[PDB]
């Protein structure tokens, strides 16, 4: 509506301001009741797909894993690396950014002291273990799962992780709603997935469509990352 | 001021004057039944227009007929209260007058053969009491109105959502009251289609062939024609220029003058401007231009008869040459303009498989009834039955008005069947909407939804009863001899009575009344529903029908509505809303004439209000109507804006015409969030009436009307002087002006005492007036439940402080003082009923006796010799109320028990104990007993005693009025025989009955001295009739069910004091549970020693924005502070002048308020009565959007010598210290809600199991278990608690051997189980094997 | 099945049409099958005719009096002993379905509140077992041969 | 089954079996009268339709309805759906030894403690009390123990206090969205009728004191008691299982 409500509750509204304020009140009250059903139905389908998965073994013995890095898109660092490896088990013997900086028997529950050790150095990628790559059939092993998030130690063999996964995803579902690159701080500029050429006006151009432009910190941890459109002329 | 209003006057803070009074709040139910049962000489209403739509019923062959002449309704057997005591429906008999006319066809029509007239009985009609309810099987019920879609035609579209291209698709629907549905629609390729009852789809023009149209006439009424001439073998064309709008020439346009527009140039407006200003007649064009257009007429060769081109064929120069080689000088073609005049119906004609009427009828028949080939008559009859026969189709008197107004016709009334013009006009307007003329309508506008009420939904069911009677009257008029036949032998009355009583007793809109409050009933009788027969379903209603619409303003309340899945579907009527003669809602407004608001009221509907500019109620006026300023806020076309003071047509009548009655009782509603005003209005309807009633200190001025219009009080019918007052009846002696010239003029009101309501609460009246004082018409004489001197009083006003206390008010909790539970402020009385039914068995009848076997004789002390408890007893759980024994079949005995009987010698007997007992936890006093026994059964001592005493004081209540009639009559004859002398004191010493044999006057006086003895026996003419009728109605039997011999009913009464767990609330959405009752000396107190009643949390106000509960707390202090002054001047014994001056200063305070109270016209006793009524605080009035302001609150706080900030210093009771900061302390109004914790608490160790699955039953009334549902098993297997789960499934619920073995292990001190397989698994295996599937357990 | 018998019993010599003779057997078959089927609990034919006659009498007494007659006013005109008129009036009711919706909703049915009546309470089971043990203990005091006779008796 | 009043009540499978039986008998008659085939075909069609409506009612045409104009329930509607055997009687049940009541706040409790009314606890714990009474010799037989308990003598309230000593109790509030919706406490007997809850556990329950109600369950065997003490007791549940954060924060 064009004219706003220029009053407050300590002063009192009009008949008309009150009338036009009732619309949003009923809209919200009606969305709540008709959203709870969708949330419950989703939880039931998740529980039914996940119900028979149980920690069966102690160690399957793979070397596979997944590469954990922070998420830096959309602006500043939204999720640090510490919040994404706390509790997981290392897949390979990672080394601080020199060479042969071993911290690992290569099966290492990354409790808080190891995360502090990783953050006093600066490392931004760790290969860890996962359940989607476990080699045990009819179950998972305790090392591919990691920490029991309510007890604070390695998971016990015999635990019903599927019902917990489904309940944890489903419980919060009632709160869901249902022209030029600038640079903030100073650091190196790095390019990847690139193929270059010099311009007629003394600038850089690239003939790559899928390149990436990263900003490097004092120590070499990527703080921002963009991608440029194809055909654009790189100013520097 | 009125008599009952001058006792306690409530001070008004409102500013705007009132032009229109609040109407009678029950008109919607009382005006709707009176149209159904009344005599209408013109039809269209109710029983008359239901008898004028079936009759006359004529013979199947054409021989005879039945004719309705008139009807009448009789008098009911019992009145309302007898119907409620006995438990029967309150109804009246319907007696219709018919005649039977036999006539022959041998003679031409001769119909004077014979005539037989008679009066037949057709059934019972339930009657509406004077408060708007129906008594049915002894219970009061309410019929709720329904909001549904009007009949008529509705144009709609799907907005680019069905087709992937993003194209909108239009459609049109016709919807009758009764009949079948017809709708047209478009498709992606721009072809019209039609379908009937949402069946398979057919091309549209099929239904134009079945109405006897040919392609010529089909193209005639839809299209426009342009003519081509052959004159010189040169195609010329008569043109009007505007037809060439928005085109581009592929040729040269030559003329007399300018050669206008040629290759590449398209035609702009100035080009056709040239062509029109020079009046360009026939233009030569290339013959390649016409090649591709379609032809209108059908052209044949004259010589050979061979046709060259048919209608609706596209042309080519081949066929044009062929045509000109035959001598045809003219050609008609269909004018097409591809932006506004598209080809729709003409390209539609080319996908039809039909060629003429018979093929079209056959195809419609194949659609409606697939699977057989039709004949030339079946198809024609089927199509003539669908829309064109008045007995299978009926657009209601309102459907026709809507149809005519939606097609811009000028006639309102018409016929209920469809026509050819109607279908053609619907097709025409759908096409016009496709070409960008006019627009779709929306279905949630309150111009497209109407209301039907009791007196229409009852008529629509009486009519189907009548139809089912006619369909059997028709047969008997055919099969037999009509010589010895009377109309009583032809009319079976059971279909009609069944159709009526099923509606009134088992419908979805016929509901058990809500009877907690006066306001609860007022609200239940004004509800509007969208569910029911012919309405929506809860699961299949969308988001858009639940919302608030701009047309709700003034007609439907936007606040009060449920909060579960019924949230938008049930609504409440506004205060001033009305209904049309067609059932459309309308609202009043004032008319503005030449910048002067006038006092003349106009009711307007939702369609009519969009054309005007309507100002607001918050608008000041220059003492003659003129607006004080020159930019007014107004509504127009569904929007709001600023307007000049001369563009204004109407104005609102009041600031409260937007809210319902339940939300116009909240003070400071303008300061509350809407989410919380919803909860406050909902919770006001659940308050329980307390022992004593107490007015609110802060109200809105709306309590008097809700109290009076609910019919819960006793209101005087005629003015007079109170002659007798008691706790149970009042007797008024009428004035002489209001006196009727024929009777005694004595009104008698009999009050209601300690009756139970539908919700087990207590209904009880008590008198207000005192003996000997005057009374005017309309005054309140006695109060009902939750009423104080004629005002609605739903709770008590407490002293509150807003602060935290040691974690006892943590989350919405409440902390209460002991002085509140020891003054009995929230104590309530509950009345409950129990019944003992004696029946027949296959072994003989049961008996109600006092000789109960195997019970101690202490437990039989409270029974009388007839076997029933005494009145006045004090019973607790387990006691016997009515003793009963049943004959018993002979029983087997275990060997061990046989040896026990052999040793100790005792033997059992033939009867078993089936007595009626008090349920556990209940403790009450017996206050009433009732006995119903069957005709042909021996009445007992107690039944006869009830008979005797009700006969006694049933006779005593009638001999009271004859003394007004008889004795005064003697004083009339005392002065007509004494004429001629004075014998007065000589006449006063002999007895009065001997006043007929005195000294006799002349014969005139003598003949009237026998006339007096004529009237003196007229008295006994009239008395014994009444008395014998009453005695016969008292001592007569009753109609108990087949098999039952007698019934006994007992009424208990219980008192309930407030306790931890009880729910409490205020009028602003603040609610919570009591957590603690704590001693009087632990409470915070002020510097004067006065402790506080209730302690509330301040953390509840900010994040809920119900600020109205703070302001009320500040105003209720200012009111109480004024009473404490008046009170002092009555202890201190001041004279009347001081009180007069102080009260006049208190009533004069504020801004320019509309109320004016001048006490200088009061007597001293009246001032003293007012002061004694005000010595507990002065009551205040604060309308909803017109209330009081902070300046006035603080001014009144200063008048009572109180702090202006509203905060004081308090001390701790436990340590005596001071609290650091000041605290808000004031008076609030609280309510006890019917959510008591005595009802809700339940526990079960073992009990009864169900029949098929053999799992515990459910509910508190069944002593049932608790459901361990599907998502609690998930939690238990996420913990890993396997043994807890295995015992929840097998031995607690469903395992039959384990659940009895577990009990005997627990008694022996061994906590172990042995689980088996549940029973529902075996049930599942059986029901799968019964489908032919072999399922088994493999080992 | 009645028409197939009317065809088997026809005689054309008597001169009447076929409709006049066949309608009797058709109506007989339909009427006999309505009274034998179409009731969950089956009533014999003589009781069917008694019920129908009482219905026909109460119809005309209701048309004539304006009320429903009490079994006394039906016994006086039907000329039967009043106890039989009371006995007949119970036999004309059809069983209710166990799926009958009871409340505002349609998820609560009549068949949910029906209790099993043939089960023994566990207090009674415990009492039976305790009494058996007590008797077995008291039967050990006296002689063995003198308790064998009580066990047999 | 007979109701109170002489009226009867029946299932719908009876209505559906009678039609099959007495359409099969008629066909066995017509195959003996040697009728024309136009009539035997109509019988075979009717028999097919009747068996189909007994197995699955609304699948192959219009649904056969009863004398109150509602479709009859069939052998397939008793197995499937939200109200079939599977979801209504096999995956969740009704149970004995359980109750419910309104909740209120007690701020003086420890974290492992709840307040339980005396009357609820007397009802839920009856066989334990009977056995304990007849072990102390205070009652001769179980049927006298019943009347002692029913009279509420003074020794009953002293037996109750040592029965509930070290007996945990499961509390539960609906809807149960995650596993912290069921927790085990130790009871403290109170007067009054409302249950008392510790102020720090109202966040895992999503509970508050504007009128909510809670359910009470009693574990009976030794293993269920061990699991209620070791796994579900409220002093083992301080962390969340979704993220590892604490759940008992002050509000
Ligand atoms: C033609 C017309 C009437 C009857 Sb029928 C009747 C016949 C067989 C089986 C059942 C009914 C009747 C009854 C008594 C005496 C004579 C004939 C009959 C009865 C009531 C209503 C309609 C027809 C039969 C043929
Ligand atoms: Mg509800
Ligand atoms: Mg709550
Ligand atoms: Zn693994």
């Amino acid at each position: 509506i064009e004219t706003p409500i220029t009053a407050n509750f300590r002063e009192g509204l009009n008949v008309l301001q009150y009338f036009i304020s009732t619309h949003g009140a009923r809209k919200g009250l009606a969305d709540t009741a008709l959203k709870t059903a969708n949330s419950g139905y989703l939880t039931r389908r998740l529980v039914d797909v996940a119900q028979d998965l149980v920690v069966t073994e102690d160690d399957c013995g793979t070397h596979e894993g997944i590469m954990m890095t922070p998420v830096i898109e959309g602006g500043d660092v939204k999720e640090p690396l510490r919040d994404r490896v706390l509790g997981r088990v290392t897949a390979e013997d990672v080394l601080k950014p020199g060479t042969a900086d071993i911290l690992v028997p290569r099966n290492t529950l990354l409790h808080e002291q190891w995360c502090d050790l990783l953050e006093e150095n600066s490392v931004d990628a760790v290969k860890v273990r996962s359940v989607v790559s476990c080699d045990t059939d009819f179950g998972v092993c305790a090392h591919c799962y990691g920490r029991d998030l309510a007890r604070g130690h390695i998971i016990n063999k015999g635990e019903a992780i599927g019902v917990i996964a489904a309940q944890s995803i489903g419980e919060p579902g009632t709160q869901l709603t249902m022209s030029s690159i600038q640079v903030k701080n100073k650091g190196s500029i790095k390019l990847s997935n690139v193929k270059s050429v010099v311009n007629s006006s003394g600038k850089l151009v690239i003939t790559s469509r899928n390149t990436e432009l990263k900003l490097i910190d004092e120590f070499g941890r990527t703080k921002e990352s963009y991608k440029v459109p194809y055909g654009a002329v790189l100013a520097k | 001021y009125s008599y009952t209003e001058k006792k306690r006057i409530r001070k008004d803070f409102g500013k705007r004057p009132q032009v229109l009074d609040v109407p009678y709040l029950l008109s919607i139910q009382l005006d709707s039944f009176q149209k159904f049962i009344e005599q209408d000489p013109e039809g269209q209403y109710g029983l008359e227009a239901a008898f004028r739509s079936v009759f006359p019923i004529q013979s199947y062959s054409g021989n005879s007929e039945l004719q309705y002449v008139s009807y009448r309704l009789g008098e009911p057997v019992f009145d309302v209260q007898e119907c409620q005591i006995r438990g029967v429906t309150y109804s009246a008999p319907l007696r219709v007058k018919l005649r039977l006319v036999i006539y022959e066809r041998e003679a031409p029509e001769g119909t004077v053969k014979d005539i037989k007239e008679q009066e037949v009985y057709m059934g019972e009609i339930p009657l509406m009491t004077d408060n708007g309810t129906f008594v049915i099987n002894g219970t009061e019920r309410v019929i709720v109105s329904q909001l549904h879609r009007s009949p008529g035609v509705f144009f709609d579209s799907d907005k680019g959502k069905t087709h992937s291209s993003g194209k909108v698709l239009y459609n049109a629907r016709i919807i009758p009251y009764r009949g079948s549905w017809l709708d047209f629609e478009f498709d992606p390729k721009d072809n019209l289609f039609v379908r009937i009852d949402r069946r398979r789809k057919l091309p549209a023009t099929i239904i134009l062939r079945a109405l006897n149209y040919t392609t010529e006439q089909i193209l005639d009424l839809f299209f426009e024609k342009v003519i081509f001439e052959i004159r010189d073998n040169k195609l010329q064309m008569e043109l009007v220029p505007e037809r060439l709008r928005g085109e581009t020439a592929s040729f040269d346009i030559e003329a007399n003058g300018k050669v206008y527009v040629e290759k590449g140039r398209r035609i702009t407006a100035r080009h056709i401007r040239q062509l029109e200003k020079d009046d360009v007649k026939l233009i030569e064009v290339p013959v390649e231009y016409i090649a591709g257009k379609v032809v209108a007429k059908d052209y044949i060769d004259e010589s050979t008869g061979e046709l060259i081109c048919a209608a609706n064929m596209e042309l080519s120069l081949d066929l044009l040459a062929k045509l000109s080689q035959s001598g045809h000088k003219r050609i008609e073609t269909l004018f097409t303009n591809d932006l506004d005049h598209g080809p729709y119906i003409s390209e539609t004609l080319r996908v039809d498989p039909t060629n003429d009427r018979l093929s079209a009828l056959v195809e419609i028949y194949r659609m409606m009834r697939p699977g057989e080939p039709p004949t030339r008559e079946a198809a024609e009859s089927l199509f003539e039955n669908l829309f064109f026969s008045e007995d299978r189709y009926d657009l209601s008197a309102v459907g026709r008005m809507k149809f005519n107004r939606s097609l811009l016709r000028e006639e309102i009334e018409g016929s209920g069947i469809l026509s050819k013009d109607d279908i053609i006009d619907v097709m025409k307007k759908l096409i016009d909407i496709r070409n960008g003329k006019g627009e779709v309508d929306d279905i949630d506008h309150l111009g497209n939804r109407r209301i039907r009420s009791v007196g229409e939904m009852a008529e629509n069911q009486f009519r189907v009863g009548l139809v089912r009677v006619e369909r059997a009257v028709k047969e008997r008029l055919s099969l037999g001899d009509l010589d010895t036949l009377m109309p009583q032998d032809m009319i079976n009355a059971k279909p009609i009575s069944a159709a009526v009583k099923e509606f009134f007793g088992s419908s979805q809109l016929s509901q058990f009344m809500d009877q907690n409050n006066p306001l609860s009933e007022i609200t239940h009788k004004r509800r509007i529903s969208a569910l029911g027969p012919g309405g929506l379903t809860r699961e299949r209603a969308g988001f858009e029908v639940r919302d608030v619409h701009p047309t709700h303003y003034g007609r439907v309340c936007p606040i009060e509505t449920p909060e579960g899945p019924n949230i938008g579907l049930i609504n409440s009527l506004s205060v001033y809303a009305q209904t049309n003669e067609y059932g459309f809602l309308e609202t009043p407004y004032r008319k503005v004439t030449d910048g002067v608001v006038t006092d003349e009221i106009h009711y307007l509907s939702a369609i009519e209000e969009g054309n005007y500019v309507i100002a607001q109620a918050n608008s000041n006026l220059d003492e003659e109507g003129h607006f004080v300023e020159d930019l007014v806020t107004c509504r127009s076309k569904g929007e709001s804006s600023l307007f000049s003071r001369d563009q204004v047509d109407y104005m609102d009548v009041s600031t409260q015409q937007v809210v319902s009655v339940g939300a116009s009782l909240i003070p400071f509603l303008e300061h509350d969030d809407a989410n919380r005003a919803l909860m406050g209005a909902n919770m006001q309807r659940q308050a329980v009436p307390t022992l004593r009633a107490d007015k609110p200190l802060v109200g809105t001025g709306m309590e008097r009307a809700v109290a009076v219009d609910s019919g819960v009080t006793a209101v005087a019918k005629r003015g007079g002087v109170v002659q007798y007052v008691d706790a149970s009846r009042i007797v008024i002696k009428v004035n002489e002006d209001e006196m009727y010239p024929g009777e005694a003029g004595i009104d008698i009101y009999n009050l209601t005492k300690y009756t139970r309501s539908n919700q087990n609460t207590c209904i009880n009246q008590m008198p207000c007036v005192s003996l000997g004082e005057p009374v005017e018409r309309g005054d309140v004489l006695a109060d009902g439940p939750s009423t104080d001197l004629g005002e609605l009083a739903l709770g008590q006003n407490m002293r509150v402080a807003f602060m935290p206390w040691n974690g006892y008010n943590f989350e919405d909790s409440i902390l209460v003082s002991e002085r509140v539970v020891q003054e009995d402020r929230f104590t309530t009385i509950h009345i409950q009923e129990l019944a003992c039914v004696s029946r027949d068995t296959k072994l003989g009848p049961e008996e109600i006796t006092a000789d109960i076997p195997n019970v101690g004789e202490a437990a039989l002390s409270k029974l009388d010799e007839s076997g029933i408890v005494y009145i006045g007893a004090e019973v607790t759980g387990g006691d016997i109320l009515v003793g009963k024994v049943t004959p018993k079949g002979e029983t087997q005995l275990t060997p061990e028990e046989k040896l026990l009987r052999a040793i100790f010698g005792e033997k059992a007997s033939d009867v078993k104990d089936s007595s009626l007992r008090v349920p556990n936890g209940v403790s009450g006093t017996v206050i009433d007993v009732q006995v119903f026994t069957r005709d042909g059964v021996e009445k007992d001592k107690r039944a006869l005693e009830i008979e005797e005493m009700q006969l006694k004081q049933a006779k005593k209540d009638l001999s009271e009025e004859l003394q007004i009639l008889e004795a005064g009559l003697f004083s009339r004859i005392r002065a007509v025989l004494v004429a001629g002398g004075v014998e007065a004191e000589k006449l006063d010493k002999l007895p009065r009955d001997r006043w007929l044999e005195l000294g006799l006057t002349d014969e005139e006086k003598q003949n009237q001295l026998e006339q007096l003895a004529e009237q003196y026996d007229e008295l006994k003419h009239e008395f014994e009739k009444k008395l014998e009728a009453k005695r016969r109605k008292i001592t007569q039997g009753d109609d108990l069910a087949p098999g039952v011999l007698k019934i006994v009913k007992v009424y208990l009464a219980v008192k309930r004091r407030i306790q931890p767990g009880d729910k409490m609330a205020g009028r602003h959405g603040n609610k919570g549970v009591i957590s603690k009752i704590n001693p009087i000396e632990d409470m915070p107190y002020d510097e004067n020693g006065t402790p506080v009643d209730i302690v509330l949390n301040p953390l509840g106000v900010p994040s809920r924005m119900n600020i109205g509960q703070i302001l009320e707390t500040h105003l209720g202090m200012a009111a109480k502070g004024i009473g404490d002054k008046i009170n002092a001047m009555l202890k201190q014994q001041q004279e009347v002048a001081k009180l007069r001056e102080f009260i006049q200063r208190a009533y004069d305070l504020g801004a320019d308020v509309r109320q004016k109270v001048d006490l200088s016209t009061f007597s001293d006793e009246e001032v003293m009565r007012l002061a004694e009524n005000l010595r507990k605080g002065m009551p205040i009035a604060t309308p909803v959007f017109d209330g009081a302001k902070e300046a006035e609150i603080k001014e009144l706080l200063k008048l009572g010598d109180l702090p202006t900030s509203g905060q004081i210093r308090l001390y701790d009771g436990r340590t005596g210290e001071q609290f650091e900061r000041p605290v808000t302390v004031g008076y609030m109004y609280m309510l006890k809600l019917n959510h008591l914790v005595d009802d809700k608490m339940h526990a079960r160790s073992t009990g009864s199991y169900s029949l098929v699955t053999q799992q515990p039953l459910g509910g508190k009334a069944q002593f049932g278990g608790q459901r361990f549902g599907e998502m609690e098993v998930w939690a238990l297997e996420a913990y890993g608690a396997a043994y807890t789960l295995q015992e929840m499934l097998t031995v607690k619920s469903d395992d039959v051997n384990g659940r009895t073995k577990m009990y005997k292990n627990i008694v022996d001190g061994n906590h172990q189980m042995e689980p088996g397989m549940p029973e529902s698994f075996n049930v599942l295996l059986k029901e799968i094997r019964s489908l032919g599937i072999n399922i088994e357990l493999e080992d | 099945i009645g028409l197939m018998k009317a065809v088997d019993k026809f005689e054309y010599r008597r001169g009447y049409k076929f409709s006049t003779y066949a309608t009797w057997w058709i109506r007989q078959a339909i009427t006999r099958s309505i009274a034998d089927q179409a009731r969950t609990i089956r009533i014999p034919v003589h009781m069917i005719e008694t019920i129908n006659k009482l219905n026909r009498i109460s119809r005309q007494m209701l048309q004539e009096m304006g009320r429903e007659p009490t079994p006394e006013e039906l016994a006086e005109r039907m000329l039967m002993p009043e106890d039989k008129i009371r006995k007949v009036l119970k036999i004309a009711k059809e069983p209710i379905s166990m799926e009958t919706p009871i409340g505002d909703d349609e998820d609560s049915h009549l068949g949910d509140f029906i209790e099993d009546t043939t089960l023994e309470l566990p207090l009674d089971s415990a009492t039976t077992e305790s009494l058996r043990a007590a008797t077995h203990d008291v039967l050990a005091g006296l002689t063995a041969r003198e308790a064998k006779v009580l066990r047999m008796r | 089954v007979p109701l109170d009043g002489g009226r009867f009540a029946t299932s719908d499978l009876n209505d559906l079996y009678r039609r099959v039986i007495n359409r099969n008998n008629r066909l066995k008659r017509l195959l003996d009268l040697a009728a024309p085939d136009i009539i035997v075909r109509n019988e075979k069609r009717m028999l097919q339709e009747a068996v189909d409506a007994l197995l699955d009612n609304g699948r192959r045409g219009r649904a056969i309805t009863g004398s109150n104009k509602r479709p009859l329930k069939s052998l397939a509607d008793m197995i499937k759906g939200k109200q079939g055997r599977f979801r209504q009687n096999l995956l969740g049940k009704r149970v004995d030894y359980s109750g419910r009541s309104v909740i209120t706040v007690g701020p003086y409790l420890r974290l492992h403690q709840c307040g339980l009314p005396k009357k609820m606890a007397l009802e839920l714990f009856k066989p334990f009390i009977y056995g304990k009474l007849e072990l102390r010799g205070l009652a001769t037989t179980i049927k006298a123990a019943k009347k002692m308990v029913e009279r509420e003598e003074a020794v009953v309230w002293d037996i109750l206090d040592e029965v509930i000593r070290e007996h945990p109790v499961l509390l539960n509030r609906a809807p149960t969205l995650h596993r912290l919706g069921i927790q085990a406490f130790e009871p403290v007997l109170i007067e009054g009728k409302a249950i008392q809850l510790h102020p720090l556990v109202c966040a895992a329950y999503n509970a508050d004191f504007d009128g909510d109600q809670m359910a009470v369950h009693v574990p009976l065997t030794l293993e269920a008691q061990l699991e209620a003490r070791a796994l579900m007791m409220s002093t083992n549940n301080i962390l969340s299982p979704a993220n590892g954060e604490p759940i008992i924060v002050p509000s």
